[PDB]
Order: C-alpha cells, then structure tokens, then sequence
C-alpha cells in the first residue's frame, strides 16, 4: 500500500482480533490484553460500504433490442449487427476489468491509510511519554496500569500526568 | 518498569484473491462477486407478462395458423418462441421476415379489428387442405383468399380510410401459383398484380408462376407484406389477380414489449431480468450468462468472475512451516 503500514512496517495481521479491523495490543505490569478500535474500524467499513453500494447501483433496463443469434447466413446487415454487439461487449468487459482494478487498488490503499491514521493519532496522544520502535509499537516510558491503557484507547489519556515520570526514564 | 503498546490490524485464515492496478493476484480479507454467472433455468412469470408461444411463432400467431388461434388478440411484454414450433397452414414466406417479427414483437399486441372490405365480383374465404380447420379445408384467420366468381376476376379497387387516432397495421399477401393452368384457373388473367398504397408510399408485387418445394400439400406459395396507415391517411388495394386480402387491421402500441427465443420453462417466481437460459438476479452489475437479455439486467461481459475487494490486505503471521 501507499502508506506502508499494512504489509509494511507492521509485519503482519492478527487472526486473534475477531471484534474489529484495527486495534491495540499491550504489555504492562498487570499482564497482556487485546482490544479493537471502533472508530478506525468503522471508517474503513463505511468507505467500503460506500463504494459497494455505488458499484451495485442498478442502472440498465433494456427491452426491445437487436437480435444477436442468427439461423441463416445473410452477409452485410448481420455482420454489422454482430459487430455492434461484439464492440459493446468488449467495451463493457474493459470497463468492468478497469473498475475492479481501480477499486481494489484504492480499497487496499485506504485500509492501509486508516491503519496509519490510527497510528499517527496514537503517537500524537503520547507526546514525549513514548517512542516509536518502528514496527507499529510504541515503548511507553512509565507505569501504565490497565486504567491508563484504556485511557489511551478511549481517548482520555492526559500526557502531563505521566510526563516528568516518563521524561526522566527516557534520558537516564 | 515501563510498558509497550502495539498497533495492528486483523487477518483471516481463508483469504480471497483480487486484481489491482499493480497485481494480477493479491490476497485480501474478503471480496464480493460482480458477475452473475448462473441462472435458475426457468423464466419467472412475474413481473413481466410472459406469453409462451408453445407450438407457434409470433408470425404464425399473427397470420392465424389454425393451431395458433388460441393467440388471437393476445398481448405480452415478452413473447417466447420455442424451438419446437412449426407452421401448419398454407406455405408462405415473408420478405423482410425479421422486420415484421420485430415491429409486431415491439407492438406487444395481436389485437385485430375486422373491417368491412367489399370485394365486388369475386369468391371469398378460399381455403386449402394444407391449412385444415376442423375437418374441412381452411386458411389463415386474418387473411381472405380471393378467387374468381363465375368465370371473371374484375379489377378489385377498394379503400379503407383511417379515421381513428391510432396507427393501423394491415397484413396482406400475394399468391404465387405453381403452373399457368393454376394461375388462370383461379384468377382468369394470365398475370396478376397487387398494388397496396397510402398517400405517402406504395407497394406493387407481381406474382411469379413456378414450382417450389412441396410443403404441406402444395408447390405454391403465399408471400406476406405489411402496410401501416397513419391517422388521416387512407389505404387503397388495387388488384386484378392473386390478392390475399386483409380482413382488417392490427392495432399498434408502443412500449416495453419484445420477443425472445428460449426453451426455458416458465415458472412462478419474481425476476426483473430474463435471459434465454432462464431468469437471473440483478443485484450484481455484470453478468456472463447471456448477451441476450430482457428487463432490468446486469451488463453482459466476457469475464465469468470479477472480485471486488471488501476488505484490507490479508497478512497472516510468518509461518514456521
Ligand atoms: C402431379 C400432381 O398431382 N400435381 C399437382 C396436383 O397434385 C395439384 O392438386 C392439388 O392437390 C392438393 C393436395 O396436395 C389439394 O387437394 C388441391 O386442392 C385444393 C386444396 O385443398 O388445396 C382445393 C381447394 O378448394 C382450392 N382452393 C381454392 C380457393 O381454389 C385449392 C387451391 O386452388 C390450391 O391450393 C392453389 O394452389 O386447392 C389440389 O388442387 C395441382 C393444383 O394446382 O397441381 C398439380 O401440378
Ligand atoms: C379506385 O378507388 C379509389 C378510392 O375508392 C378512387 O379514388 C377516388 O377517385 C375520385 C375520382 O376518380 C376522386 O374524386 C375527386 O375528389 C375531389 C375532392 O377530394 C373532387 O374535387 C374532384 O372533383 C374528384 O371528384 C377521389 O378523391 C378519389 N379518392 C381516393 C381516396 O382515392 C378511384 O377513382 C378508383 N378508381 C377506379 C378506376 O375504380
Ligand atoms: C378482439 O378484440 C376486438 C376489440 O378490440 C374485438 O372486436 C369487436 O368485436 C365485436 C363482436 O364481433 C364487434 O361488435 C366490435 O365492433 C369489435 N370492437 C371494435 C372496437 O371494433 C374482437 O371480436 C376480439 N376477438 C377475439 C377473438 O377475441
Ligand atoms: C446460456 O446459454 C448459452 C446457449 O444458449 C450457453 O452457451 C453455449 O454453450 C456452449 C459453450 O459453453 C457452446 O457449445 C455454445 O455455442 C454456446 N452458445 C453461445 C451463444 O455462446 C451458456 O453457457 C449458458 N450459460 C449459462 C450460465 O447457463
Ligand atoms: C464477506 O463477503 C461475502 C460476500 O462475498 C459475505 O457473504 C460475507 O458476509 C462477508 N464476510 C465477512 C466476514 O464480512
């Protein structure tokens, strides 16, 4: 993908995560745990549902048209009837092939984007209390109990609370 | 004593391959099919008015082949012609068959209004053992075979103005005898002629005496023609022999009616889209079933499958085996 998070700096996905598309894994004093991020998950799905509804958007209702199978050799007029239909089909076949190509390239890039958007948002929460290990993991430089972890996940983490504690551990 | 927080994304055991700009195959968590490639095998009788031709082509129903008399005044959104169909009246041809078939199929109706044509000095309602109707000889229901009265066939010259506000379709014909004996025996004059005209157009057909292949008891043929008469116009029929006269006109509608060749059975269900293979769903944008379609259908394409990614890139963990 364009952002290089998925299949990129994040080595792989988690088959374990069955309750969401993107999310968190932690290790602290109290153990390890896993929780999915609802907002980023919902943004990816909404965008994909958005394009899905657009693609399956019914157009095209046709009634009397031209004949397309023939029991007799006739020549010029039939050559043209066949050519017109064969031309059409090839153009619609191309539109279909291109549509999926574009749509799927974009679907991959936008899901890669949403992973990256969550990562950049999280890093910004942690300010100077953590550092990017480079593999999608932040090493946090303080005691972060399960209350603190959940604060990062539900968006209430105050970085000033742990700042002096963390700054010291980073440069000592 | 610190703590680590890892960001990541889901994966699945069974991924799906898709095509992209850069990859002809690449694995994603889920995809959905955009090409409808299967049918029920059956043409759903709703919501379109399906008319099963059974033993009859639309044209034989039009003309009134006796075994097609059950189709008199019928209507349809889709007339369905079966491969088992056969003609069983006088042997005939239609110069520009395709066009008459199309214009009627589009009209969506065989509504026939009888008109009081006056054919002075000729025998009417001729018939043949080629076209049985009950036990005795008969003929096409919407055509009127005219032969001599006594020993004379006068110049027929009749008019039928259109004072309605709809178009009239007249179906008529010309008889081609096999021998000169036959020509004279039926019509006196050694060469006939049929001229059918409106204000704007005209058609003149000379009959042609000669054998054709023996088909249903006759080496003769009838050729079929049509003339449409607009409101305020008039129809004139002038003939000194060989006329196969109309008995009236067919009413013409415009609308969503058509015709299809199929041997799929008709069933009780609801499907907007109909193919000759049977009805198909129209939830997908494309289809590989048949280029021939009727109704609200997916667009026909050559691909039997196209997967639309409905999920991210699927990356399972580094396998040790
Ligand atoms: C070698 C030979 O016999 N040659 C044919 C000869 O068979 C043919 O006779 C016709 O035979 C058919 C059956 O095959 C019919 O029985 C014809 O009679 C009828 C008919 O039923 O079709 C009688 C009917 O009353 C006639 N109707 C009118 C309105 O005139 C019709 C009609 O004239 C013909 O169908 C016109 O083509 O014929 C019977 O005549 C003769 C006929 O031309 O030709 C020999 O060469
Ligand atoms: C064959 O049949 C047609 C229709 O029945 C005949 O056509 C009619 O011919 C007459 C003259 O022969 C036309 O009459 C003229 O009408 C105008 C007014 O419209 C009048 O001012 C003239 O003085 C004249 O009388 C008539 O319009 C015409 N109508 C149509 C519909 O064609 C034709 O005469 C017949 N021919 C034979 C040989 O039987
Ligand atoms: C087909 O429908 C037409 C009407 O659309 C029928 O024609 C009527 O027939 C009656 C009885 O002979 C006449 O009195 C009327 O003049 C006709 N109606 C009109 C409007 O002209 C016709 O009989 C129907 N035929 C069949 C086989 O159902
Ligand atoms: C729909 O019907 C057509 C025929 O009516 C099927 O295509 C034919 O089948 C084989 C190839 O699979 C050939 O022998 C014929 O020449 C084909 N005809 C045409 C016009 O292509 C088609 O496979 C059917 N599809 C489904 C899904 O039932
Ligand atoms: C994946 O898409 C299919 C349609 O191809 C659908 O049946 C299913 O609901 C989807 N699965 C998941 C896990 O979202």
């Amino acid at each position: 993908g364009l952002f290089g998070a998925i299949a990129g700096f994040i080595e792989n996905g988690w088959e374990g995560m069955i309750d969401g598309w993107y999310g968190f894994r932690h290790q602290n004093s109290e153990g390890t745990g896993q929780a999915a991020d609802l907002k980023s998950t919902q943004a990816a799905i909404d965008q994909i549902n958005g394009k899905l509804n657009r693609v399956i958007e019914k157009t095209n209702e046709k009634f009397h048209q031209i004949e397309k199978e023939f029991s007799e050799v006739e020549g010029r007029i039939q050559d043209l009837e066949k050519y017109v239909e064969d031309t059409k089909i090839d153009l619609w076949s191309y539109n279909a092939e291109l549509l999926v190509a574009l749509e799927n390239q974009h679907t991959i890039d936008l899901t890669d984007s949403e992973m990256n958007k969550l990562f950049e948002k999280t890093g910004r929460q942690l300010r100077e209390n953590a550092e990017d290990m480079g593999n999608g993991c932040f090493k946090i430089y303080h005691k972060c109990d399960n209350a603190c972890i959940e604060s990062i996940r539900n968006g209430t983490y105050d970085h000033d609370v742990y700042r002096d504690e963390a700054l010291n551990n980073r440069f000592q | 004593p610190g703590a680590t927080l890892c960001l990541g994304h889901h994966a699945v055991p069974n991924g799906t391959l898709v095509k992209t700009i850069t990859d002809d195959q690449i694995e994603v968590t889920n995809a959905t099919e955009l090409v409808q490639s299967s049918s029920t095998g059956k043409i759903c009788n709703n919501p379109h008015r399906i008319l099963d031709g059974i033993d009859c082509t639309l044209i034989d129903a039009l003309l009134g082949d006796p075994h097609c008399d059950v189709f008199q005044n019928e209507t349809w959104d889709l007339f369905v012609e079966r491969s088992k169909a056969f003609s069983n009246c006088y042997p005939y041809d239609v110069p520009d068959y395709a066009s008459l078939r199309s214009l009627v199929a589009s009209s969506g109706t065989l509504e026939f209004i009888t008109e009081g044509f006056t054919w002075t000095g000729v025998t009417q309602n001729g018939g043949s053992n080629a076209c049985k109707r009950g036990p005795g000889s008969g003929f096409f229901s919407r055509l009127n075979w005219l032969t001599k009265s006594g020993s004379t066939y006068p110049v027929l010259n009749v008019t039928m103005p259109n004072n309605d506000n709809f178009d009239k379709l007249y179906i008529w014909g010309v008889h081609h005898p096999s021998t000169n004996q036959e020509q004279t025996s039926l019509y006196v004059q050694a060469s006939g002629r049929v001229t059918v005209s409106t204000r704007r157009s005209q058609q003149t057909i000379i009959p042609n005496i000669g054998s054709r292949p023996w088909v249903r008891l006759s080496s003769s043929r009838i050729s079929i023609y049509w003339t449409i008469v607009k409101p305020g116009d008039v129809l004139v029929i002038n003939s000194n022999g060989n006329l196969i006269a109309p008995r009236g006109y067919f009413k013409m509608r415009t609308g969503k009616s058509s015709i299809m060749r199929s041997d799929a059975p008709i069933d009780t269900c609801i499907s907007e889209c109909i193919t000759p293979n049977g009805s198909i769903p129209n939830d997908k944008p494309f289809q590989n079933v048949n280029k021939i379609t009727y109704g609200a259908c997916p667009k026909y394409v050559k691909q039997n499958t196209l997967k639309l990614a409905t999920g991210m890139r699927n990356v399972p963990e580094k396998q040790t085996r």
